């Protein structure tokens, strides 16, 4: 049985971990240095300054009776009965112990029952902040709801919104790991895995969590709420499967130096976060200058000596070459713990709170009076230690900071620093980072990452809107991208949708443009063609016209002849028109006029077979004016749910049918009586044009097969319809010149 | 604080949930009727049982000094406090514990002073560790083959998307880790993992309750909560209109009156419970228990109070009795009757083994350790029950960390008289899940469509992809591919499907598809022509026969009239070859005489051009001559194989000749030979004046029937349907009309 008694008016209980967690074997096993130690040492330490001073307590001397928790709950629980086996022997007022979370709630589960009041300088577990079930219980240090919400914006600072989560049992790491949960829902935070880690662990146990974190490279980033013990296997598997994550741990890595024992490799690159303190100017010359000779309360500083340097000093030769004894606690091997200022507030919180006891229940006296030697735990806690407010005792910034007080549910401030591993000057150490104070700052400029740069930690690679979008497969961290058409454009994000027929998505496809790609053209190569041959069916017109007084009364064919060649010159004027690529007002002219052009060549030549006679051409032209009269205005796009999707032609698709009905009724009628009535009756005038005039006749019924019955026929094409209304107009135009081309030779020759 | 003790040589200790926890203003309630008091008068029925057996402790009298935890672990811990201040009556062990926190609390109080404990109820597997809780006995089995038999029973009905709810503690957090691994062992899903607490308000349950009805895919609830939880959220349940199939663990069990206190709610959920067999001695033992003679308990009169209401002090609580209403026993009698039975064993054979020669306490017994009993008589225990039924085997002992077996019994809760809602048993589980689909009312197929729980439903084969992201929850399913076979992971298709498009829609089959070549079903036009030039020619041919060649025929030379009539004939065949499937051996004759179609007809033209016998023989050999490049072209043109394909509209095949493709080619050299031989007669004549007219009608017809088919060449394109092959038959039906014209007039006067 090791502990440190020491007498005095009043006693207050102590609890740390100086012993680790051990092989299962044995309780505990190796010296915890830096956790267990320097704590300790921190605690005798403030006793000692505190019986040295005039303004607290004065002429009553403050005792300890220190227990060691062997970083277990289950024998700290034996230890913690002689606390209250006098109540059921030494008289124990408060209890400064208390390290892990486990630790603390177990005790204090049993502290409540003899109102025994527990200050924890260690513990962050958010659920010893419930006053209903700890009621006698309180810490100098914030629960782990703010530490999991700082963490929450750390990643959210750098997106990674996939991440793996690595706890262990117990009262700090499922407590926390809840917390943080919570807080990475408000964040869009996704976890990829969620690993917990044992007390009975064996190493193929741990290679079984770093195994499992393996399973998905996507998650780069490890999210950690571990023991100071627990954390130091996870890397030493880690480190022996050549497997590298981006460290985020809470206080239970901090910045020890003491888990990182060879395996500076994997650990490189972390982010770990450590309460805000600063270090202890007095107490670091008080534990440099500590001997195993001189130092002789301390029943562990002998072990602590031995492991810290080992050399033997039991025999003096054990283990290694014998301890020279030249050698001591400087400032090249000690650095000090982050909570040494805690262990010091939560004495002295203490003791200022019998400070203020012993000024009411002792007016007069400055000892122990008679009012006191009974202490009761429920007045010392709810009356005075619930409302203490005293300045740090060695504090070198004497801010706002600095003020050591306990909120109503008896716990501290939130403020934690953030710490990066990084490799500078050829050696390992930490750096500060950032803060957070109900903030996230970070000091990213001075960040070194784990391979070359900023982890990219997420469940989908980010597709860019040109052609993907955007399909939640049932989650709201990862998604999938695929494609739709590529004639509709997404609406936001996550619906692409058509707006109609006739239009064509956006160069962003935020909107759909209208299609601007059409058939219609001018002086093409599907225009040239056509255009060539009807120019000079034009001008062959003009010829005609050249001979029309030079030589009119000298020729015997003399005005039916004059009437027929103007009434083919508006067919020549049809294929222009018809070539024309807009049709707002004219494909209701192209209609009349090349419609017209058919009936008043054939009713000319009919008549010229047989005053009375322009009449009687004019009346059949006349009713053609109105056959239709049903505007030509709108002109409806060809473009349909078609492959094309591309290209949008007009073509006056309104009447197309009725025009190509009527010209068939008109031409069979006029071809069947104008043959039948010329035949051969009597060879008149100069020469044979009986004949001549039936064989143009009969010309114009091929010419006739070329409108309706090739055309219905892949006659859809914008290009093809035109194409072939004009050859065909322009042949039957050249036909009739042919007729008059007789009278002309006859002239020349 | 009340206390229920009695004298004995040997005292056991005992923690019963009496009352139930309250508000912040009381710290327990409401008296718990069935779990609290049923089980405390078990255990003074089974204490008194022994004190008047004896075989089991004749010389020693068991005492008892029981306390109520109040549902609490706290007021638990504080009430056992006085069960090691004595020790600092002595206590030999504690028949006490039936949640699982309270059972943990007080198990680590007691290792501090070597005091082992028997539960009863306490089902937790956190228990089940040595290492921390070394006096701690059990004689229930722990949640790690509950979590077992609810994952089997999720298995069962195809259940592979559930939302899960446990309370904070230590009874609710190990039972769902339990079950969210073996439900991660097996195919099965978690949706949403919505917590209980201690002070858990009636908001909050709302919220828990809308945060469940979030997820519309997943209808049945785990319940891994305690009694009053699972009551608060059955109520908020009723009270937002809710409807769920609950499957709930020991925590609820068959509960008629406590959980089950809103009837509408949960009237398909499945419970399950442990194993066990109603004590008629216990029950007649509990009908008798009147709130006079029964001075002994404390508690009785606000039991009385409670179930049936009256007020004391007033002559009121003096009519009614225990034994006209209807009584049913709680589940967990006989495992507390069998705690205290193998306490009370354990003690004799202590006693025995300490004290072989008295039968009273011995002094080498007097002070009794706990570390002793515990390693040697309390786990070491083998015992039949003291009150089973005639027709069992049942053996109370401990395992190797005092635990028990694990069997279970399933139960429902339907109603059968409409509004006689009740639990019914369907089935059990000890090693297997047995469940009967027949006994519950909502799964047999007569009742209706089962209530299944998926995440996604299962989609069609045809144009799925179920594109999953290593292992994921749920599916999501795209069509992708219309030509694709088919394929049931995240590949499109399973297998090529190469030209062939997709499959029959029932896996991997490439059946292939018919090629461009069609039968004649809308041929008949082609064919009606050749009828009709045969038919026009063979009375041409029969009036030349029947002639003799006589009247007009003989007039010049008689012999291109004879060579007119081969061109003909030929010309109709060459429409029938051409609607022909392209075969090896019908194939090759179309490119060949495409050719000396033309040659024929122009070789008549230009042989009577000449002429104006051996001309005719001559003339005959000029058309070979045309011949040999058909049969030059025909080298390389004849062996034809392959497809014109093309990446759209992959329904076609279009396989044909490679000599089809090829056939423009040689369309194009087999045109320009005709062409040059019609135009240069007509021009050159430009003999008899009717001999010299018809000739030029004959070189203008041939000329206009080859210009005619150009316009046409560029209407069709190879369009595969009313293609080339229809101009080719045109050009030469309307040759046949040439042919016809140039004899027309020759014997229509005669
Ligand atoms: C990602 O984090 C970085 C900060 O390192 C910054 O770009 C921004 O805050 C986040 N979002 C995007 C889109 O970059
Ligand atoms: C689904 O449940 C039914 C029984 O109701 C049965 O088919 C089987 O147990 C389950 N699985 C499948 C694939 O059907
Ligand atoms: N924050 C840790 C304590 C870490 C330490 O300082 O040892 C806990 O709550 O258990
Ligand atoms: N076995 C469960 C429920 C026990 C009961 O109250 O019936 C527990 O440990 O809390």
């Amino acid at each position: 049985r090791r502990e440190i008694k020491i007498e005095g008016d009043l006693v207050l209980g102590g609890l740390f971990p100086i012993n680790e967690k051990g092989t299962g074997t044995e309780e505990c096993g190796r010296i915890n240095e830096d956790r267990g130690i320097q704590r300790l040492e921190a605690m005798l330490f403030a006793i000692d300054e505190i019986n040295k001073d005039d303004y607290l307590l004065p002429g009553v001397k403050l005792g300890v009776h220190i227990l060691d928790t062997c970083s277990r709950d289950t024998y700290a629980l034996e230890q913690s009965l002689e606390f209250v086996r006098a109540s059921l022997p030494l008289l124990i007022a408060g209890v400064i112990g208390g390290s892990y979370s486990s630790v603390s709630i177990q005790v204090a589960n049993l502290l409540r029952l003899f109102q025994i009041p527990q200050i924890s300088y260690a513990s962050t577990s958010a659920k010893l902040s419930d006053k209903s079930r700890y009621d006698y219980f309180a810490r100098t240090v914030p629960p782990d709801f703010y530490q999991a919400k700082a963490m929450a914006e750390i990643l959210r600072f750098f997106n990674w919104t996939y991440v793996s989560t690595v706890a262990s049992e117990g009262d700090y790491g499922e407590t926390g790991i809840e917390a943080f949960e919570q807080e990475a829902r408000l964040r869009n935070i996704c976890i990829a895995t969620a690993e917990k880690v044992g007390r009975s662990n064996i190493r193929k146990s741990y290679d079984s969590v770093i195994r499992e974190l393996l399973q998905k490279p996507n998650a780069r980033v490890v999210v950690l709420f571990m023991r100071s013990d627990d954390s130091r296997e996870l890397i030493a598997a880690a480190s022996r499967a050549n497997a590298s994550f981006t460290w985020v741990a809470s206080d239970g890595w901090g910045a020890q130096e003491s888990i990182i024992k060879g395996s500076e490799h994997v650990a490189y690159g972390a982010i770990t976060l450590e309460l805000a303190s600063q270090p202890v100017r007095q107490f670091d010359r008080y534990f440099q200058s500590l001997n195993p000779y001189n130092n002789h309360r301390n029943p562990w500083f002998r072990d602590f000596w031995e492991q810290k340097f080992q050399c033997s000093l039991q025999n003096k030769r054990n283990h290694r070459r014998v301890c020279d004894k030249h050698l001591a606690i400087d400032s090249s091997n000690y650095e000090q713990e982050s909570k040494i200022m805690f262990v010091v507030n939560a004495v002295y919180a203490m003791a200022h709170a019998l400070h203020k006891m012993q000024r009411t229940l002792c007016p007069n006296t400055t000892k122990l009076c008679d009012a006191m030697k009974i202490l009761d735990g429920k007045k010392l806690y709810k009356d005075y230690l619930l409302k203490i407010n005293f300045t740090a005792p060695f504090n070198p910034n004497k801010d706002a900071d600095s003020i050591v007080k306990f909120d109503t549910f008896g716990d501290g401030m939130g403020r934690y620093n953030v710490f990066n591993f990084q490799n500078v000057g050829g050696k390992y150490s930490y750096l500060k980072v950032g803060h957070w104070a109900e903030t996230l700052s970070l000091d990213v400029n001075s960040i070194h990452w784990s391979r070359n740069s900023v982890p990219t930690s997420q469940c989908s690679d980010p597709c860019a809107p040109n052609e993907m979008k955007n399909m939640q497969p049932g989650d709201v961290c990862c998604w999938i991208c695929i494609p739709c058409e590529p004639y509709e454009y997404l609406a936001d994000e996550f619906t692409c949708m058509d707006c109609g027929s006739g239009q064509w998505p956006t160069a962003d496809l935020t909107g759909c443009y209208d299609l601007p790609e059409d058939y219609i053209r001018w002086e093409d190569a599907w225009a040239i063609g056509p255009v060539t041959i009807a120019c000079l069916g034009f001008m062959c017109t003009c010829m005609v016209v050249t001979v029309f007084i030079k030589h009119n009364n000298t020729p015997l064919v003399k005005e039916l002849c004059y009437i027929l060649l103007f009434g083919v010159g508006l067919s020549y004027c049809m294929t222009f028109f018809f070539i024309a690529k807009p049709s707002p007002v004219i494909c209701a002219l192209r209609r009349l006029g090349l419609g017209s052009s058919f009936a008043i060549c054939y009713s000319a030549l009919l008549t010229k077979t047989n005053v009375f006679i322009c009449l009687g051409l004019i009346l059949v032209q006349i009713v053609m004016v109105s056959v239709w009269l049903i505007l030509e205005a709108p002109g409806t796009r060809r473009y349909t749910l078609a492959e094309k999707r591309e290209t949008v032609i007009l073509k006056c698709n309104v009447k197309d049918s009725s025009m190509l009905i009527s010209l068939t009724y008109d031409v069979i009628l006029v071809i069947l009586c104008t043959v039948y009535a010329f035949k051969t009756r009597k060879c008149p005038e100069n020469f044979n044009e009986a004949k001549f005039i039936g064989f143009t006749m009969y010309t114009t019924c091929i010419i006739w097969l070329a409108f309706l019955p090739i055309f219905y026929v892949t006659s859809s094409d914008y290009r093809v319809q035109t194409t072939t209304m004009c050859i065909s107009v322009s042949l039957s135009g050249f036909v009739v010149l042919g007729c008059l081309f007789a009278p002309k030779v006859h002239i020349i020759l | 604080k009340k206390v229920l003790t009695l004298e004995g040589d040997l005292v056991l200790g005992g923690l019963f949930p009496v009352h139930q926890k309250g508000g912040p203003a009381e710290d327990c309630g409401p008296v718990n009727e069935h779990r609290g008091i049923q089980r405390l008068e078990a255990m003074l029925f089974a204490l008194d049982r022994i004190n008047r057996d004896p075989h089991l402790l004749p010389g020693v009298r068991l005492g008892a000094h029981i306390l109520d935890s109040c549902s609490k672990d706290t007021h638990a811990l504080e009430q056992a406090l006085d069960f090691v201040r004595a020790s600092l009556t002595a206590i030999t062990g504690v028949i006490g514990g039936s949640y699982s926190d309270v059972s943990i609390q007080v198990a680590n109080l007691l290792r501090l002073f070597q005091i082992p404990q028997i539960s009863y109820a306490s089902t937790s597997a956190k228990l089940s560790d040595k290492s921390r809780y070394d006096y701690f006995a059990r004689t229930v089995p722990p949640d790690f083959f509950q979590a077992k038999a609810m994952a089997e029973i999720l298995r069962f009905f195809n259940w592979t998307y559930v939302s899960t709810v446990a309370s904070e503690g230590d009874y609710g957090e190990t039972g769902i880790e339990a079950f969210e691994l073996e439900a991660r062992a097996r195919n099965i899903c978690v949706a949403t993992s919505e917590k209980v607490g201690r002070a858990m308000s009636r908001a909050a349950f709302e919220g828990v309750v809308r945060a469940l009805l979030q997820k519309p895919s997943a209808r049945v609830a785990v319940l891994f909560t305690r009694s009053e939880d699972a009551r608060e959220l059955l109520a908020a349940s009723q009270r937002l209109n809710a409807s769920f199939t609950w499957v709930a663990s020991d925590g609820w069990g068959a509960l008629e009156s406590v959980v089950a206190g809103s009837e509408g709610a949960a009237e398909g959920a499945i419970t399950i419970e442990l194993a066990s067999y109603p004590i008629s001695d216990f029950a007649s033992y509990f009908q008798s228990l009147d709130p006079w003679n029964n001075s002994r308990n404390p508690w009785f009169r606000e039991f009385w109070e409670q179930r049936f209401r009256c007020s004391f002090r007033q002559r009121d609580c003096a009519a009614h009795s225990l034994r006209a209403v209807p009584f049913e026993q709680e589940s967990k009698i006989m495992f507390v009757v069998n705690a205290v039975y193998a306490m009370a064993h354990a003690l004799h054979n202590m006693h025995r083994a300490l004290c072989p020669n008295t039968t009273r306490l011995c002094d080498a017994m007097r002070p009794v350790n706990g570390r002793r009993l515990y390693k040697d008589f309390v786990l070491n225990v083998k015992f039949d029950a003291p009150f089973r039924p005639a027709d069992t085997h049942n053996e109370v002992r401990f395992d190797r960390f005092g635990d028990g077996i694990g069997r279970y019994n399933i139960f429902t809760y339907l109603r059968a008289g409409s509004g006689r809602y009740r639990y019914q048993k369907v089935g059990y589980w000890a090693e297997g899940l047995t469940l009967d689909t027949s006994l519950i009312p909502w799964a047999s197929p007569s009742a209706g469509p089962l209530p299944a729980s998926r995440c996604s439903e299962p989609c069609l084969q045809n144009e799925v992809k179920s594109v999953q992201p290593g292992e994921v929850c749920c599916w999501l399913c795209i069509p992708c591919q219309p030509y694709e076979y088919r394929l049931d992971e995240f590949t499109c298709a399973d297998c090529g499907l190469g030209y062939w498009p997709n499959a029959s829609l029932t896996g991997c089959f490439e059946l292939p598809q018919e090629y461009i070549r069609w039968g004649d079903a809308w041929a008949v036009g082609p064919v009606t022509i050749a009828c009709l030039g045969a038919l026009a020619t063979l009375f041409v041919l029969g009036v030349f026969v029947r002639h003799n060649a006589t009247p007009v025929v003989k007039a010049s030379g008689r012999e291109l009239c004879y060579i007119l009539l081969g061109g003909v004939f030929l010309c109709y065949c060459m429409t029938f070859i051409f609607i022909a499937k392209p075969s090896t051996a019908v194939c090759t004759l179309r490119r060949l005489g495409l050719g000396t179609a033309f040659s024929v007809c122009y070789s008549a033209l230009l042989t009577k051009t000449n002429r104006i016998a051996s001309q005719v023989a001559i003339c005959l050999a000029l058309i070979s001559g045309q011949l040999l490049i058909v049969v030059a072209w025909l080298v390389v043109e004849a062996p034809g194989t392959g497809k014109e394909t093309a990446p759209e509209r992959r329904e076609v095949v279009t396989l044909r000749c490679n000599h089809r493709d090829a056939s423009m080619l040689g369309s194009l050299a087999y045109n320009v030979l005709l062409i040059a031989l019609c135009t240069l007669y007509a021009f050159k004549t430009r003999e008899n004046f009717n001999e010299a007219k018809f000739i030029g009608f004959t070189m203008y017809t041939t000329c206009i029937i080859w210009l005619a088919f150009l316009p046409i060449f560029y209407v069709t394109s190879s369009d595969y349907r009313v293609q080339t092959t229809t101009m080719c038959v045109s050009v030469s039906l309307s040759g046949s009309v040439v042919l016809g014209c140039l004899f027309a007039p020759k014997l229509h006067i005669i």
